[PDB]
RNA sequence: GCUCAACGGAUAAAAGGUACUCCGGGGAUAACAGGCUGAUACCGCCCAAGAGUUCAUAUCGACGGCGGUGUUUGGCACCUCGAUGUCGGCUCAUCACAUCCUGGGGCUGAAGUAGGUCCCAAGGGUAUGGCUGUUCGCCAUUUAAAGUGGUACGCGAGCUGG
RNA sequence: AGCCAGGAUGUUGGCUUAGAAGCAGCCAUCAUUUAAAGAAAGCGUAAUAGCUCACUGGUCGAGUCGGCCUGCGCGGAAGAU
RNA sequence: AAAUUCUAAU
RNA sequence: GCCCGGAUAGCUCAGUCGGUAGAGCAGGGGAUUGAAAAUCCCCGUGUCCUUGGUUCGAUUCCGAGUCCGGGCACCA
């Protein structure tokens, strides 16, 4: 199912500086009950608040059946109390976001594979004599299961303009496929925060 | 892929193959294929025959590869002109001559040795035959 | 006798005024369409309130020319111009529901038969 | 009919005849399994 | 007494452009085309881990191996420098088959209709337009189909001149 | 090689899984009656079934069955006046 | 003679 | 493809001339403030890109390699 390691991140809503507080309240909280556990609890980022805890900290946590059981803290926390960055004694209401996300595996295959690519030889067209008209100098190569097409002439040699073709090829068939995982990433963290106003939450 | 850790020299000449082979009878193993044709085994050879053999046992016996791929086999890139220097190593190979024994296996019944035998010849360019251990 | 880059007038109350022919379907490398036959056009101007827009690509029958039609005793048929009736892709069915002018013997077929019972005269 | 440089028994029914200077092999159970040396 | 190191040392003393060019020579030496070769290119075949619900071979084929052709990019510098006019388009073609359609068959994971793949077969046929000088390519609409190549990558003492 | 006959007994096994029973994949591969018969080589079920083979008896009845070394041939084998 | 700031519930 | 330059603390960067590595920012503790910053005091830095070699000893010297930056790639 889902029992693998798990990415912690919870950052500060309404409120501000006392949000802030709360925030680092709440991830030591989570930082004790993974540290009683056996298991590990590392900061890959901080983002610190000013006065006290963090604008937005996300932590990695490894250890069996951490998404089991931490996968039902997202939303918002609302906390209700008399900040420390208050003059007067008046009671006020801040809210925290937070969100816990699985691992995947991340490969990268780079399908060069060139039983499906499409590779047509031709001349270029320039200033170059006699002997540009009667020469195959410019490539072009298409990939049939992505429909991506790049073509070279820039050079005097066919091997030259084949060899940079397909590496620009590869770069730019594997930058369509990162642009696609990070936006599936980001729209899923999106959803699963909300929007922290002290009216959509969880916890109070 | 086998291949000397390291070398005095880094390149080397041609040369010739001529002559037969020391080194034609089994020693280790009771069952070996033996090379009758003459030529070249590169290391790409070697392995992909081993792995043929290998799963045709079932991972039961003991395997001996009975050759070394020790000679560094140059090559000039692509649509240069002659001369300007001399190419660089691309693969390593091991001179065969008639009759040395390519490989060795032990623990395994002798109806079975003949058919790994067969699958690993097919991977290599070099006409071989079955041999068995003898007395003297 | 119509060709491709023909200008057509329209026969009904499709809502277009001139289409022009794009090809002529049939066959390969023919060469003209009569007085009966599919073509292949496009519309160049039209009606604001039609039921087709401009820059559509349909089909129409021809059933007018200049040329005109030969009869079987010899004796021939001419207009003043080249006329259509525009119909759909798949079901080669009229769009409007009105004809204007006359039209032929030629159309006294079981697929135009819509087309002859509307029109005010046969010729 | 496959055509192919090798034909060899494949199954207990398979057999070798030779007809018209041409190898082929031919099985009563199996229809896939009929080739011919081409 | 010389890094006269271009080391048998030209003067004590010295850098470039020519598409505005010019003379004497060379196929002793390059760019086009021919030639030898076939690394590269394209097409076949051998073995069979495997995928295919099960099942190596209905359809594919990992690691390796063996050949064919002379369409590509090359290697060489054998012919031509007292001259063999070089891309694309037009008119006109002719041959090969490694067959796009029509024609005859075998297997199918072939109910039918439609397909996949492999044999035999060269008689005939095998688009019009938009963009670009374009070969190539993308797009719109047709067709039974819009084949792949050789011929100085056919064809300027047959046309053009982008 | 044909041609008749047989070609048996407790595994509805735990071992895996819903179901795996000789024939899906993990182990073992004993014993009995017998002239023979594998606790399964093949075809075949979701799972059973069902269908062959080995092996063993009768007629026939003279030869028959596969490796090794060698000579010459066969296929693999498609281009342009 | 120098010197910035104090969110959001009374 | 050819030639040239560079790789040193968390970040930008100086330095050797074979035995020994620094600066600014950042980092930790403490002062001042009702509190945060600015200001003050005290304290730590790193296998000098990878690899093979010569050396008693290599960041340094000599070959290979990777990455980064610049110049060149012309006559047909
Ligand atoms: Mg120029
Ligand atoms: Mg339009
Ligand atoms: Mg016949
Ligand atoms: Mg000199
Ligand atoms: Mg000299
Ligand atoms: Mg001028
Ligand atoms: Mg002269
Ligand atoms: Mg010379
Ligand atoms: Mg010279
Ligand atoms: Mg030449
Ligand atoms: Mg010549
Ligand atoms: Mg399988
Ligand atoms: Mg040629
Ligand atoms: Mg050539
Ligand atoms: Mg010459
Ligand atoms: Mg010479
Ligand atoms: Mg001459
Ligand atoms: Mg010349
Ligand atoms: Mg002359
Ligand atoms: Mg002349
Ligand atoms: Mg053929
Ligand atoms: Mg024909
Ligand atoms: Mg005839
Ligand atoms: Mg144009
Ligand atoms: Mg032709
Ligand atoms: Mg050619
Ligand atoms: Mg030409
Ligand atoms: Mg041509
Ligand atoms: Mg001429
Ligand atoms: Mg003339
Ligand atoms: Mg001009
Ligand atoms: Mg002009
Ligand atoms: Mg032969
Ligand atoms: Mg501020
Ligand atoms: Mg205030
Ligand atoms: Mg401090
Ligand atoms: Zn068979």
């Amino acid at each position: 199912d889902d029992e693998r390691n798990a990415f912690l991140e919870v950052r500060a809503g309404t409120g501000g500086d006392e949000a802030a507080l709360f925030a680092g309240d709440l991830f030591r909280m989570y930082s004790r009950y993974a540290e009683a556990r056996r298991w590990r609890v590392e900061i890959m980022s901080a983002s610190e608040g000013e006065h006290g805890g963090y604008k937005e900290i996300i932590a990695k946590i490894s250890g069996d059946g951490v998404y089991g059981r931490l996968k039902f803290e997202s939303g918002g926390h609302r906390v209700q109390r008399v900040p420390a960055t208050e003059s007067q004694g008046r009671i006020h209401t801040s809210a925290c976001t937070v969100a816990v996300m699985p691992e995947l595996p991340d490969a990268e295959l780079p399908d060069i594979n060139p039983a499906d690519l499409r590779i047509d030889t031709f001349r270029s067209s320039g200033a170059g004599g006699q002997h540009v008209n009667t020469t195959d100098s410019a490539i072009r190569i298409t990939h049939l299961p992505t429909g991506i097409v790049v073509e070279c002439q820039d050079e005097r040699s066919q091997h030259k303009n084949k060899a940079k073709a397909l590496s620009v090829l590869g770069a730019r068939i594997h930058a369509a496929e990162m642009a696609k995982r990070q936006q599936a990433e980001a729209s899923t963290r999106r959803n699963l925060l909300g929007s922290g106003d002290r009216s959509d939450r969880n916890r109070t | 892929m086998l291949q000397p850790k390291r070398t005095k020299f880094r390149k080397m000449h041609k040369g010739r193959n001529r002559g037969l082979a020391q080194g034609t009878d089994v020693s280790f193993g009771s069952f070996g294929l033996k090379a009758v044709g003459r030529g070249r085994l590169t290391a790409r050879q070697i392995e992909a025959a081993r792995r043929a053999m290998t799963r045709a046992v079932k991972r039961q016996g003991k395997i001996w590869i009975r050759v070394f791929p020790d000679k560094p086999i140059t090559e000039k890139p692509l649509a240069v002109r002659m001369g300007k220097g001399k190419g660089n190593v691309e693969y390593w190979v091991a001179l065969i001559q008639p009759g040395k024994v390519l490989y060795e296996m032990d623990g395994v019944p002798e109806e079975l040795a003949r058919e790994a035998f067969k699958l690993a010849a097919a991977k290599l360019p070099i006409k071989t035959t079955f041999v068995t251990k003898t007395v003297m | 006798m119509i060709q491709e880059q023909t200008m057509l007038n329209v026969a009904d109350n499709s809502g277009a005024r001139r289409v022009m022919c794009i090809k002529v379907l049939g066959g390969s490398h023919r060469r003209y369409a009569g007085v009966g036959d599919i073509i292949k056009i496009t519309i160049k101007e039209a009606i604001p309130r039609g039921k087709v827009k401009k820059g559509d690509v349909l089909k129409a029958v021809v059933v007018r020319t200049k040329k005109g039609v030969r009869r079987p005793d010899g004796s021939v048929i001419r207009f003043d111009g080249n006329a259509c009736v525009l119909l759909n892709n798949n079901s080669e069915q009229p769009i409007g529901t009105r004809i204007f002018g006359p039209v032929t013997r030629e159309l006294r077929s079981e697929k135009f038969m819509k087309i002859i019972s509307l029109a005010p005269e046969v010729l | 009919m496959k055509v192919r440089a090798s034909v060899k028994k494949l199954c207990r029914n398979c057999k070798i005849v030779k007809r018209d200077g041409v190898i082929r092999v031919i099985c009563s159970a199996e229809p896939k399994h009929k080739q011919r040396q081409g």
